[PDB]
């Protein structure tokens, strides 16, 4: 009907014909000739997304999720290939976590999980006991500070020695380790410059208060006080938030308390570990 | 004005807990002018009691330097 | 386990096992055939642990099995003996891992809210692990019979 | 979360008219319906507990695999997970019958929960037949005209999951 | 796609630089088991329907929930459609096992599979676990050594959908 | 993470059986071999360091344009981050032996391990060398029969990146 | 980030080559349009608010459907958030402009932006619309030979956006 | 370089750059003349600088150049040269940035952890950097002698 | 001051300044006559500068003095015209500082909320910066003009 | 000590020793005159367990004897030879105590620090440690040898 026997096929848009607005974005994106470096499907998942409810996703896109490893801050490109998933996900949209732990220790059904006690589930907890004014432990609630805050051990020339000192020596607490790691130029290079704000907002966030943000109010506050202050403001906000103090008061070194589906999916659906029919 | 020493007690309302926490309840901590408004709040939020505080660091009194 | 324990402890600190570490992991595995004969002599008396810590209980808690108690009738004794079978085998993988890791993680975490979903009494559940604990210490040697009423008296106390 | 009046708020600030008739019939009939809301609400929070008994009972008679070794309510620990799991889902029923829309499903239960129990690998058929269970139960708490109210959350609910 | 000796001569090419000992050695251990993967590839031919067969028999009766009612494969055509999905893995993972390289994986299976999955609400662990049946199921017919080849490619589709 | 005495006590819960004659079979053969474990993790845990100094050797020897001008390992920041992470595998290897197991490398290393690597730019095939460089390194200092455990390990590895 | 030195000193890193004349002629062009950017990024550091003032004002006449209701513009709080996004632009495309370079402006802003506006809802077609309008008034703050410099960022901007 | 580290430093509190980054920014943009002439002169000149730095070097540690040291052998010693040669490099792209930021992302960050993986000594690094500057402020004038002495003595502060 | 801020950033890694930042101090000091004379020039005509800032305020802003505003009255154009007294002041000691942060911590810090609890509009400040900025940069020479100027921007930018 | 060992993991954890840690004070108070006699048969050989270890580390190591080297001249071996007397007399305390805590908290935390101000360098100290556990393990019976080389190698990887 179209283009019958003799007629070479041509882009049938806006103008030419009546255009559809229910694949609007999806169907301009593919009248591109970047078409063919989109290698993720983008019709199938649009039109399966259009009669189902929001995903697991941040609230800003699925680019805005870091992979969850122990270090790295490793996210998904809009460019290298596109593979753009947007959401609608409104303002008060609470993002489904996953407990790192006990189940039934989930804050959205027990709003005392926080403090509850730990089991084997749960990773292993640095506290610091040690006089709060020779010992080992002191040493191993740093390096765990260093593998909560950076995700790994840094160079010998990175340490912020002086903040060790004064931690062994207990003029300031495990919440002021943190922090002097957390605002501290290292940090700053690593996880803040040379990042999308919010991207960094989030990573920030599951480095410190070991959970993915709930949704827009979070991230909007967050943004809001990049805004205003920049990453010493995000990062000393979030410190002081009350959740912090429940689940990490001064002597805890945070841990991961919650994760994302994705997350999950990455360590459980390995050949190794899917379980076994 | 640059560090404030501060000495409180916070003792426990909400939970019994049977690991060590002497350190926790009272402690000497040197605390940040910028940092002591908010500790002092959060201090005066669990019911602690503040029983001395002194600075340190900064002079008091300081139009410039702080 | 023991050896997931310390590998848990030396990864979180990101550090190799120290000699510690391999001295504990050692000990184990040095114990590991004693512990494989307790848990193969706890198995093999299961039926008659069961049905003796069985009998113990209701004798000494009637209540539980008479018209409008929680196991009363064919059906909810024998889920009341099944229990105490799970119990039991959850013992027996403690005593294989060489701590109470399998019993926490299979029949501890989440234990109070699922028996109060079923109406189970508590005290009941923790009499019965009395009686288990009774029934098997005095079956099995006195020497294994520390380190076998050591896992029951940790899944007593949670359960209470 | 938005009720029916904030929808009714919302509709007419995007339009940016003030209220007219129509806004406040439609308000007239929330506020008429408001006391079997409020009924059925603190009947079903009085009686939480019991609800999740008979539903729980129900769901793992008719599909007694779930509880045994090998299914995936077989441990105390995801026993007391799917019990927690029936309780998000009546407690958000509940709101959302208070509140006479299904926005609070869609905003803080249905998003992202297909894949998060496709991650755990939680049975999602299962799911929906416990909440059909649940429905079931309540139904007869309310009375008629509360259970045909509570139905369609539970409904939408099903529906959200398969 | 890419096969091993065109993964040798690519890996040579961007160097710029001729073959030599270790290179010509890859390409022998190729030839060696070029006729093992000749054989396992036509076994799994004549036996891919059966092999599907046993493989959701056993992911649909430890998982019954799928099939029934509100389940991902509850119909005709959705059950078919997860029998084809299972279908185009194993001919991949034979395609994959003739040609020693995993590249064909990646770029006609695993690519964008996983977002379609999340989309479409396909639970990938189950699929993984079907995938594991086939393995299993493959490897009695192919026998030892072509049963771990062809397991090194079940693996690896399963890590991909992780 | 999940080790042999737990793996075995993970599928006979799931089974919801007791120990039997296998069971106890493969408790046994894990006990028998820890003396071998512990020996060897004490070696490699003292020889780490030299381990990966012959290891990064041998690997940049084989290819020294990956510490040359234009090569990811080329400045002292990445020559460093290759010898971390060349640590990191060593150490978590050491973990599996230890083990009995492979599950932490699933859930601590190989979890994303080679999209991150995509991402940044490292070469997957030369990081799977310098395994196999640690892995010939370590075979010599623990002895043959805790070389063959060391083995399975590093060959698990380097087929999770590959 | 990255400016022209730095991507200058970067290119002759990798390349392990030295400063020959086409490098020295790239360092003379930018230490010769340095003072020129350097007053530029004062200038607009002094009118940034009358930056954004002007192009607010001039955005939402042009297109005033934004800041009626209905419109995306349309709350204190979303016209606050369209005030933000402007002031973020102004001020990196000032970093951009001293730096000489749009590798910052990628990184930060163009990283992910495209997303954030579509799972918003936020029009396009009207942010490039204030880029223009944030772009030809500080055109004539600056003067037509720093108008020049700083267009080519914003246009890098809008460019990304679109 | 000064650009760059004035733009983070202004982005890391979410401002625009205060008179004073202008202004230094302002001076190296009219210094950039002459380093690209000190870049020049250590350029041109270096087969020269490296030999007459390595030559010092092994006179002043012997040792190193013995059997059983470091740079002992030609293809050592040649390996040694080469990296007085990536490190004068460095230094040249440190003078033409303003700032020892190409030196410290380029050379710096890590170098301990390479070095110790190569067991070169740190201490005979510090001496074939201040043979370099000593040989380098040779062929340079008062001026650009002070300036390329900066970024070596930062070098070799930054290896000791 | 510059000074000051250079031994905190190199204080904050507890490490010796890096050679860009003694090239700053350095660049500082080596301006100290300049930025002097701008302060003697500053500081003479403090009175003048004041003046015809409030003229061109008043003359910009005619609703500030009209009945009803914030300056409407004798008393509140003296407070003005004091508060422009305070923040020339502020801006010599910036530039005799070299850094805004003695005008940042006692004219900068919470002057938003303070001039919030006076009823000040900020617009109002910004033009009496700009006034300022034009007055002196009048009277000023060419190079001065423009270091006067950066700082006056500084102050504009702050206040609103 | 293998008992502080134990109490401070117990004191973390909160609760009594379990009857597991119980039986490692056990087997290490029964173990504790073959402890001594061990720590005695290294210390009679003080003088050829060092002098032989000295020699093979300048045997592999002519440089650091070397003018110019570390070691060179009679003092500086002297000063070697008495930094590998404190560490053999820190196996022998480790030996007693149990676990390696003695010889960390004297002679390993710190270390590296110490070492570069001595420009002391630490492949040097890993191979003088490994020629003394080479040489003490021919000491002593498998038994002894085993154990004393957990120590050693231990002291080994901590050098490095
Ligand atoms: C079946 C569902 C469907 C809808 C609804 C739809 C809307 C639609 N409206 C369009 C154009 C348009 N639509 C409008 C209408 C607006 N102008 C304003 O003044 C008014 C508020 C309003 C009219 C009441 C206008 C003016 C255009 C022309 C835009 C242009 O070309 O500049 C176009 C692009 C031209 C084309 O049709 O090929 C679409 C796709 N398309 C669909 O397939
Ligand atoms: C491991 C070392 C350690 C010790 C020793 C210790 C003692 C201790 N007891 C406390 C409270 C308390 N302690 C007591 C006990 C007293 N009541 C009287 O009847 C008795 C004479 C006496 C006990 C025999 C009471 C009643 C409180 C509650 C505070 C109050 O209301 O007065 C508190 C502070 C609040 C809290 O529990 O969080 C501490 C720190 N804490 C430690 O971490
Ligand atoms: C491996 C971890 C695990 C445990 C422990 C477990 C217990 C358990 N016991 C159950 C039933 C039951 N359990 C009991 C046992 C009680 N009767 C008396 O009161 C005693 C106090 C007590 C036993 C000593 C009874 C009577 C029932 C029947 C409840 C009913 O059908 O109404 C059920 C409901 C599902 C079913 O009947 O199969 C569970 C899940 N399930 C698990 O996956
Ligand atoms: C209010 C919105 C909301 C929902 C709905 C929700 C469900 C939910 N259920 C979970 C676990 C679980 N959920 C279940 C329930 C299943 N067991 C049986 O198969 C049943 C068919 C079925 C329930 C009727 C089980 C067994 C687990 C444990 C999974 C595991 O530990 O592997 C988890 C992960 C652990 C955690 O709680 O953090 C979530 C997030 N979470 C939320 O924030
Ligand atoms: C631009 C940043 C950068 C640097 C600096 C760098 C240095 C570097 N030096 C190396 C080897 C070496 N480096 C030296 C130098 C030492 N010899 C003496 O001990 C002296 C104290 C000292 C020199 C003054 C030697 C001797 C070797 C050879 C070691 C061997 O034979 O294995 C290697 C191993 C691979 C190779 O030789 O190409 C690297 C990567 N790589 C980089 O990407
Ligand atoms: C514990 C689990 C885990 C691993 C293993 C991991 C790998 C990892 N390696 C990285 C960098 C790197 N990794 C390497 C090593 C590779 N490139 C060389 O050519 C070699 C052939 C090869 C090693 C044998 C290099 C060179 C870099 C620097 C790349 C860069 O920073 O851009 C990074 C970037 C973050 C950072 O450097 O701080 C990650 C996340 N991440 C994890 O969470
Ligand atoms: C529903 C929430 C909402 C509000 C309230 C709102 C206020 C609002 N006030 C505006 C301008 C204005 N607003 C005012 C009112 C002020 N004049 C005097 O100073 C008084 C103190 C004060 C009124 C009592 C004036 C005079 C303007 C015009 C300014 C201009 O055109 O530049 C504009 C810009 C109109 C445009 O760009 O087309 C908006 C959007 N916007 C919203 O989305
Ligand atoms: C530094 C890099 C960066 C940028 C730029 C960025 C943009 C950004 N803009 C946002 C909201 C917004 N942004 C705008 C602005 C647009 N709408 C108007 O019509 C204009 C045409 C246009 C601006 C000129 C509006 C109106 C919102 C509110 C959206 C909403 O609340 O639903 C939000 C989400 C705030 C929230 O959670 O509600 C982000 C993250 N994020 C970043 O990390
Ligand atoms: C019990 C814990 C402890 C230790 C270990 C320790 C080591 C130590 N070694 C020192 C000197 C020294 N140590 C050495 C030995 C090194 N030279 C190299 O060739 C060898 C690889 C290596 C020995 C195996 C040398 C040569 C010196 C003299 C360096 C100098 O004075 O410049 C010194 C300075 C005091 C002196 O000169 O006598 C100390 C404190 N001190 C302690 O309190």
């Amino acid at each position: 009907r179209i283009f019958g026997e003799d007629t070479v096929p041509f882009i049938r848009d806006l103008g030419q014909e009546a255009q559809p607005s229910w694949n609007w974005g999806a169907a301009y994106s593919l009248y591109n000739y970047a078409a063919p470096r989109r290698k993720v499907p983008q019709f199938i998942t649009l039109y399966a997304d259009y009669v189902k409810p929001l995903p697991n996703q941040h609230p800003y896109g699925s680019g805005n999720d870091p992979l969850e490893i122990q270090f790295g801050a490793i996210f998904k490109s809009e460019t290298k290939a596109p593979s753009a998933r947007p959401a609608p996900i409104g303002k008060d949209v609470q993002r489904i976590l996953i407990r790192s732990g006990n189940p039934i220790t989930n804050e959205r059904g027990n709003p005392a999980g926080g403090i509850s006690d730990k089991t084997s589930l749960s990773p292993q907890i640095f506290k610091l006991t040690q006089d709060n004014r020779v010992e080992v432990n002191v040493q191993a609630v740093i390096r765990a500070a260093y593998q909560q805050v950076f995700g790994r051990q840094l160079y010998e020339g990175q340490h912020l020695s002086v903040s060790e000192i004064k931690l062994e020596n207990g003029e300031i607490s495990v919440k002021e380790f943190v922090r002097d790691l957390a605002t501290s130029e290292i940090f700053r290079k690593l996880y803040w410059q040379n990042f999308y704000v919010c991207k960094s907002i989030e990573y920030i966030h599951r480095r410190l208060l070991g959970r993915p943000t709930y949704g827009r109010d979070e991230t909007n506050r967050y943004y809001d006080l990049a805004f205003k202050k920049g990453f010493a403001g995000v990062v000393n906000a979030i410190l002081d938030t009350m959740e912090y103090a429940e689940v990490f008061g001064d002597d805890v070194v945070p841990y991961e308390r919650y994760v994302t589906p994705a997350g999950l999916n990455l360590r459980k659906l390995r050949a190794g570990t899917v379980p076994t029919l | 004005t640059r560090l404030f020493k501060v000495t409180a007690l916070i003792p426990s309302y909400k939970k019994v807990r049977g690991g060590r926490e002497l350190q926790n309840t009272y402690f000497t901590k040197l605390v940040e002018y910028d940092r002591w408004f908010a500790e002092q709040q959060r201090i005066q939020k669990q019911g602690g009691k503040i029983l001395s505080v002194k600075m340190v660091a900064g002079k008091p009194g300081l139009n410039t330097g702080v | 386990s023991v050896v997931t324990k310390a590998i848990v402890s030396a990864d979180a600190e990101a550090r190799y096992l120290s000699p510690g570490e391999l001295d504990r992991i050692r000990g184990f595995v040095s114990s590991g055939e004693r512990r494989l004969r307790v848990a193969q002599t706890l198995t093999e008396s299961r039926e008659r642990i069961i049905k003796q810590a069985g009998d113990q209980l209701f004798q000494k808690r009637p209540d539980l099995v008479s018209p409008g108690g929680n196991a009363y009738g064919a059906e909810r004794t024998a889920s009341c003996l099944r229990d105490l079978d799970y119990y039991l085998r959850l013992v027996t993988f403690g005593i294989v891992a060489g701590d109470v890791t399998p019993i926490e993680e299979i029949g501890v975490i989440g234990v109070k809210e699922m028996y109060r979903n079923l109406e189970v009494p508590l005290p009941g559940m923790v009499e019965a692990v009395k009686a288990m604990k009774s029934v098997a210490t005095g079956l099995l040697s006195g020497d294994d019979s520390a380190e076998v009423g050591y896992y029951f008296d940790y899944l007593a106390g949670a359960l209470a | 979360m938005q009720d029916a009046i904030t929808s009714v708020i919302n509709t007419y600030d995007v339009q940016g008219k003030y209220f007219d008739t129509s806004a406040f019939d439609k308000l007239k009939a929330y506020y008429a319906t408001g006391e079997l809301r409020v009924r059925a609400a603190g009947t079903i929070s009085a009686n939480a507990a019991t609800i999740i008994k008979e539903a729980s009972a129900k769901l793992f008679s008719n599909q007694p695999d779930l509880v045994r070794p090998g299914g995936n309510a077989y441990t105390t620990r995801r026993y007391a997970a799917c019990v927690r799991d029936m309780d998000y889902f009546l407690r958000y029923a509940t709101y959302a019958m208070l509140a006479g829309d299904t926005s609070i499903l869609d905003e803080r239960v249905l998003n992202g929960l297909k894949e998060t129990y496709n991650s755990l690998g939680v049975p999602i058929s299962s799911t929906v037949q416990g909440i059909q269970a649940m429905k079931e139960v309540t139904g007869s708490l309310v009375g008629s005209g509360a259970a045909k109210e509570m139905g369609v959350y539970f409904d939408y609910l099903s529906s959200g999951l398969s």
